[PDB]
């Protein structure tokens, strides 16, 4: 067994993290107060379920987490929540006032009164570890926190671990759901100095998850609780395969050997199924030809884009419930004759597959209906770089006025740090269209 | 108020479509670069479909089919013939075509040899035409080193295809034409054909044994215009339009339009769209498409047509402008963005 | 535990001051003795940013109020929520300013502002975290005005990286009570220009024609203004005294609302604005489009005379948020033209439960549009025209000021109005 | 349309279908990053001091 820390920083990764630890802990059959009644080594073990949780004397089942915000408000809730006993005080850093919206200001002003606290935090969790594996990072590219803050804690986790693998959960900036106006300059700062520390990264578009919401869940005005408990669901079906047993993606490196032939390009677009709600009266349940069908729907991913224009470097589709390997198989054959799936030239064109017998489990009382099988598919597609080239027009536009740049000038950035990070930025995009394009 | 943007200053298609809209009253139009608009009039090259259907609130429609270019370059339409099995290698209404790339850069020039000279030993008229997209450059050959030393010359991909050697002449004159057929496809995915084609005939007596002087092989509208001493003698600016071409067909050949040439069009339009829907659909997208068509085709003597190419930016005939433009606006705009007959078109229903 | 420190300066400053600490009073349940009488725990949650717990539980505005004459504040302090202010935070002399930005900035003023600042720093000392300052004040007097000013630049002096907020009142000639008016703002203008973050332009002529022609109040008093005022102020506040995401602190605020840090002066804008047909019931669409409309904005600028760099609005009560969205997109999608395209989704919105008192519903705007240059423009040629032949100078002068000081004011604003014009285009 | 290295347990099983073949900064470094940025912090903080000097 190898154990894995997961992090939060910023708002929407603590509460991303909130609401995947809730999940987990329905998964796993851990109650709010720890303790699991079907864990019969008490007080230790190295099952699969510990890769994410540790166990005190007392059969407490305490999550490798820990959580980082520069303000105390929205931490304050997991002190004071349902899952508060999961937690001890040392898990929990907050701040007294945040970074405003403002990279410059969570990477340098704050950053750097901060970023020792929150080593020494996480080094408390690493000397539990017998052979720990790396990391999970969940973090929004808008705030000021999630954005300036995550890339320094990046770039020393690689000094400190440099042979621990890193992967990411990032909140792409939607203006529906967004009321700072700067988060274009965030996202491309925090992506700039973040890429090279970056193993693999999941990235959510907040406009793709509200969409699934009002259209499948048919909540009119989606809340955060809302988008949250259906990105814990992704998360979930994503970590699964740390947290029992199995033979794909067991461990992180798995991660990027399966998923990352070219280091640069390590974002693979996310696409779930079926999501469907839990006020309908009852649902016909799908096959796993129809779910299997709806990984290549723009409908149900991660981030809208168009597969159909781009080239597949890799493929995984991670099953949950009644499937079994036949039926995988005579769905993914007919899709093929369907669908336009064009794979690079130097990757193989197939599909691992993983299935875990288990349902996906629904939050009581949440949005989400309990179906009998479900999917989730991680496909490195260059047309998930159309979420970067959407980022970089907005870039441009206001750069090219320094509309909002003395703002992070003022907290110590330089600006030609903007240029730097959008230069990066262009060739990223240039690599996506050299593998995608003929 | 619905809002569109213009990023092609140089259609002369949509630019009558911008000033319809605005007639209306009920459209606005944006500074090219605003994004919140409801329809882009988008450029030719390079169109950022990737920026559309990302504004809240806004029903977000374009003007060009992402991944239909497969279907309107020289070298892709054959590659797709001879790869998509809708199509086949043994399509029947398409001229045998073989994708050369130039010495200096896959490449089928041992099979165009191959079959080249098949025709040559067995006495067959083994008459070839190389082109390409990046022309205003063709040439015309029976000597299969001509073609190919024509290509090395050069540095863009090319496509040798069978030249047709019985085309049919309209007469009098004895002259070579083509067929230009307008065709809408809606973002529902319905093929709309214009009523109104134009035959652009060449003014020059077809001449079959020199196909160094090209005046009376290429029915360009362009070249009769430039290098012909005929034109506008028979029909003016050599565009012979459906109610001529049909009288003529009955008074000498006794059948109809409909039947000798139009049922075969509709087929091979049918066909070519049909098979690159499931690529270039919009029917679950974020966004929706639509684009408007010209389909180039051959007539031989034996009244069968053979499809020549697609020009996915086409012009239309200066006396069918106001007809089409409008309907345009009435079939693939107003649908989305309804405003406060007799089609002109033929719908070919189909299987989506 | 956000704290903002309040300041109110002059007569002007003390009466509009009054009257928002008596309007957000009753929207968080305190009574006029500092105790709390309210039904929802929403009107404490954020209480603590604007109000002192004291023994008893007791809560004490977070006010210093300064004057440089006693007579506004015993009338504050007489007032219906004059005894709920902490004694020691009044500062005030008894020579008072005569209208004099020299009076209230280098001579009179100075003398006193030591002492308002023994208290600013008393209030900011027991602040766990705090914000920054608001000031409430106007431009055409004295107190506020000059000795305003000279309290900003002292209060940056001291606390450099905390946010400066101002309302600020500009004066017109159709609400003037001197003729040095234009003076005294074009002073104070570059003081704000320089020394402030976020500057709320109340123009007296905006507010006077409001309740003349929309309020049908046939002879408006300096009252009838302030209760524009208040609500206007309490519209603008809501972010920061409720439960909220967007626009929650004054520093994300101004992150979201200033491109360009001389570029910092809102035209604030407030709806309904109902002549006594005052039951009826009024619907988002219709909450929208008189948000937007020039006839209910206090800048007296013509918003369609400029572009918008950045708009903050706020709907309070309990209706459609997704209507909401509706309208405001609406309002963009049929108005692009005068929001500049280099800044995208720069119109945000943010929604709040309780509504103000006696309001369904209400809808607060603030925009930051390159029109304002209008009112800067006025000022300018109100300046000038007595600049020009040095009349009124004689009471400036006699303070110590030298006509050179004049010169750099009037340079120093024109230069604002340049910088305006550069982006409208 | 080949199936390969099928592992199987009692919480699943997984396996790879093939359709078809193919064809740092030190700790020094990010100090000095970090210190060169509270430096010109200071530098504008202090500018702005002289300023209200004056
Ligand atoms: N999906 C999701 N997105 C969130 C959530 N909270 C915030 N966001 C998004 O995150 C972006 C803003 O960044 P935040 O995480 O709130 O800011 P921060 O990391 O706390 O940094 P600060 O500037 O210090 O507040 C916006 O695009 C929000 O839409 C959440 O709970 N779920
Ligand atoms: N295989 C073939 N057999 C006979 N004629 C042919 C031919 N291919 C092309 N032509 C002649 O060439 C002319 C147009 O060639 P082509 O369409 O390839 O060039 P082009 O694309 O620049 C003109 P357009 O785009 O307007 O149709 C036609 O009028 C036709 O007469
Ligand atoms: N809106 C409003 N404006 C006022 C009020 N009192 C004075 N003014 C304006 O403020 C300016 C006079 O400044 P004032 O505050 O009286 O001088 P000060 O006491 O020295 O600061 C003039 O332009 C007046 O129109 C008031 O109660 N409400
Ligand atoms: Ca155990
Ligand atoms: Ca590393
Ligand atoms: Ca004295
Ligand atoms: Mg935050
Ligand atoms: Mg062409
Ligand atoms: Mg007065």
């Amino acid at each position: 067994m190898r154990e894995c820390i997961s992090i939060h920083v910023g708002q929407a990764g603590v509460q991303i993290g909130n609401a995947c630890w809730e999940l987990y802990c329905l998964e796993h059959g851990i109650q709010p107060d720890g303790q699991m009644p079907s864990d019969k080594t008490i007080g230790g073990g190295d099952d699969s379920f510990n890769t994410f949780f540790s166990e005190t004397g007392a059969g407490k089942h305490v999550p490798r987490a820990v959580f980082v915000d520069l303000e105390p408000t929205v931490i304050d809730e997991v002190r004071t929540g349902t899952y508060r006993q999961l937690f001890h005080p040392e898990q929990l850093i907050t701040g007294k006032e945040d970074a405003a919206n403002n990279y410059a200001r969570g990477h340098y002003t704050i950053g750097k009164e901060i970023i020792d606290l929150v080593l020494d935090r996480i080094r408390k969790l690493a000397d539990q570890c017998t052979g720990l594996q790396g990391f999970l990072v969940f973090h929004s590219f808008g705030g000021g926190t999630g954005s300036g803050f995550t890339s320094l804690l990046m770039e020393r986790l690689s000094v400190d671990y440099g042979k621990k693998s890193k992967l990411e959960f990032s909140i792409y900036p939607a203006p529906q759901v967004s009321t700072a106006v700067v988060e274009p300059y965030n996202s491309i700062l925090t992506t700039h100095t973040t890429l090279e520390h970056s193993d693999c990264a999941f990235m959510v578009d907040n406009e793709a998850i509200y969409d699934i919401c009002r259209r499948n869940l048919d909540i009119e005005r989606p809340t955060y609780t809302n988008l949250n408990r259906l990105i814990s669901q992704i998360v979930s079906s994503i970590t699964a395969s740390l947290r029992f047993d199995g033979a794909l993606n067991v461990d992180l490196t798995e991660f990027q050997t399966n998923l990352v032939p070219y280091p640069r390009i390590h974002f693979p677009l996310a696409t779930y199924a079926p999501v469907i709600s839990a006020e309908k009266a009852y649902h016909e349940q799908l096959s796993v030809a129809e779910i299997t069908n709806a990984c290549f729907e723009p409908a149900n991913q991660m981030v809208k884009c168009d597969p159909r224009h781009g080239k597949y470097m890799a493929c995984c589709l991670l099953y949950r419930g009644d499937v079994v390997p036949k039926d995988v198989n005579a769905a993914i054959a007919t899709i093929k004759t369907k669908r336009s799936i064009q794979f690079v030239d130097w990757c193989p064109t197939g599909f691992k597959v993983g299935i875990n017998y288990q349902p996906p489990t629904v939050v009581p009382g949440g949005d989400l209906a309990k179906v009998q099988r479900a999917v989730c598919m991680l496909s490195n597609t260059t047309a998930i770089a159309e979420a970067w080239a959407r980022l970089d027009h907005k870039f441009d536009l206001m750069y090219a006025k320094r509309a909002f740049v003395h703002w992070y000038v003022g907290e110590g950035m330089e600006e030609g740090e903007f240029s730097e990070a959008r230069e990066d930025m262009a060739a990223l995009e240039k690599d996506y269209e050299e593998v995608g394009v003929d | 108020m619905y809002t569109f943007v213009v990023r092609d200053e140089n259609s002369s298609v949509y630019a009558e479509v911008s000033r319809l809209l605005l007639a209306t009253g009920q459209w606005k139009r944006l500074r090219k670069d605003n994004p919140r608009f409801n329809l882009m009039l988008g450029e030719r090259n390079r169109l950022p479909f990737g920026r559309l259907g990302h504004e809240p609130g806004l029903v977000q429609l374009v003007n060009y089919y992402r991944g239909a270019d497969k279907l309107c370059r020289k070298a892709s339409l054959v590659k797709l013939i001879k790869t998509s099995p809708e199509l086949s290698e043994s399509c029947t209404w398409f001229p045998e075509s073989y994708v050369i790339y130039p010495t200096n850069l896959t490449d089928e020039r041992e099979v165009f040899l191959a079959a080249y000279n098949r025709r040559r030993e067995g006495r067959e008229g083994n008459v070839w035409i190389a082109k390409s997209s990046a022309g205003a450059g063709i040439l015309i050959s029976s000597e299969a080193s001509e073609l190919l030393d024509f290509i090395d010359e050069q540095g863009q991909v090319h496509v040798i295809q069978k030249y047709l050697e019985k085309p049919l002449l309209l007469e009098p004159g004895h002259r070579k034409f083509d067929i230009r057929s307008w065709v809408l496809v809606d973002h529902l995915y319905n093929i709309y054909l214009y009523r109104e084609g134009v035959l652009r005939t060449s003014s020059e007596p077809y001449n079959s044994a020199n196909f160094q002087d090209k005046t009376c092989h290429l029915t360009n509208h362009c070249i009769q215009k430039e290098y012909s001493k005929n034109y506008g003698r028979y029909e003016e600016g050599n565009e012979m339009f459906f109610e001529e071409f049909n009288q003529y067909l009955m008074d000498a050949l006794n059948t109809t339009l409909e039947n000798s040439i139009l049922l075969q069009i509709k087929h091979i339009i049918r066909s070519c769209l049909m098979c690159i829907e499931p690529a270039i659909s919009t029917k679950h997208l974020h966004y929706q498409s639509f684009q408007l068509f010209g389909f180039d085709f051959m007539v031989d003597e034996e009244l069968k047509v053979w499809l020549i190419e697609v020009n996915g930016a086409p012009a239309c005939a200066q006396k069918l402008y106001a007809e089409l433009c409008q309907g345009i606006v009435d079939v693939a705009i107003s649908s989305v963005f309804p405003l406060a007959p007799t089609s002109i078109f033929i719908k070919l229903h189909h299987h989506h | 535990m956000r704290e903002i420190v309040h300041i109110q300066a002059g007569q002007c400053g003390n009466q509009i001051g009054a009257k928002f600490w008596e309007v957000i009073s009753d929207e968080h349940g305190i009574d006029p003795t500092g105790s709390y009488h309210g039904d929802s725990d929403l009107q404490l949650e954020r209480i603590n940013v604007y109000y002192n717990e004291a023994t008893g539980n007791k809560y004490v505005p977070r006010a210093i109020l300064v004057d440089l004459e006693p007579g506004t504040m015993d009338s504050v302090r007489s007032g219906p929520f004059g005894q709920i202010f902490r004694p020691d935070n009044f500062v005030f002399g008894q020579s008072g300013a005569g209208n004099n930005w020299a009076k209230g900035h280098y001579t009179e003023g100075a003398e006193l502002v030591d002492s308002v600042l023994d208290v600013v720093r008393k209030e900011s000392e027991s602040c766990d975290c705090l914000q920054g300052f608001q000031l409430t004040h106007s431009l055409g007097g004295g107190t506020g005005s000059g000795m305003g000013t000279l309290l900003i630049s002292k209060i940056r002096e001291e606390y450099p990286d905390r946010i400066m907020n101002t309302f600020s009142v500009m004066p017109s000639p159709k609400v003037s009570d001197t003729v040095v008016e234009p003076y005294n703002a074009t002073l104070s203008v570059h003081q704000l220009v320089e020394n402030t973050d976020e500057t709320y332009c109340i123009d007296n002529e905006a507010l006077y024609d409001i309740c003349f022609r929309t309020l049908k109040l046939t002879t408006p008093t300096y009252g009838d203004l302030n209760h524009l005022v208040s609500a206007t102020m309490s519209g603008v506040t809501t972010c920061l005294r409720f439960p909220g995401q967007l626009n929650a602190d004054l520093r994300k605020l101004a992150v979201n609302m200033v491109p360009f840090p001389r570029l910092h002066f809102f035209m604030p804008g407030f709806a309904p604005l109902t002549s006594r047909q005052q039951y009826r019931a009024l619907t988002v669409p219709e909450l929208t489009q008189q948000m937007f409309d020039s006839k209910n904005m206090m800048a007296a600028c013509d918003p369609r005379h400029g572009r918008y760099l950045t708009v903050a609005a706020i709907f309070r009560g309990r209706m459609s948020m997704k209507e909401v969205d509706e309208q405001m997109l609406n309002v963009q999608n049929k108005n692009s033209s005068y929001f500049v395209e280099w800044i995208p989704n720069n119109v945000k919105t943010a929604v709040c439960d309780i509504p103000p008192r006696g309001l369904k519903m209400s809808a607060t705007f603030i925009g930051n549009s390159t029109a304002i240059q209008e009112l800067f423009k006025r000022i300018s040629e109100q300046f000038t025209a007595m600049f020009r032949r040095k009349a009124f100078l004689h009471w400036y002068t006699g303070e110590g000021m030298d006509e050179m000081e004049f010169t750099e004011a009037e340079s120093n604003m024109n230069d604002l109005v340049s910088e305006y014009q550069q982006y409208q285009d | 349309m080949e199936v390969i290295e099928l592992n199987k347990c009692t919480s699943g099983q997984s396996f790879e279908v093939i359709l078809k073949p193919p064809s740092d900064p030190s700790l020094e470094e990010i100090q000095k990053k970090l210190e060169a940025a509270e430096e010109r912090r200071k530098y504008q903080e202090a500018e702005l001091l002289k300023h209200l000097a004056e």
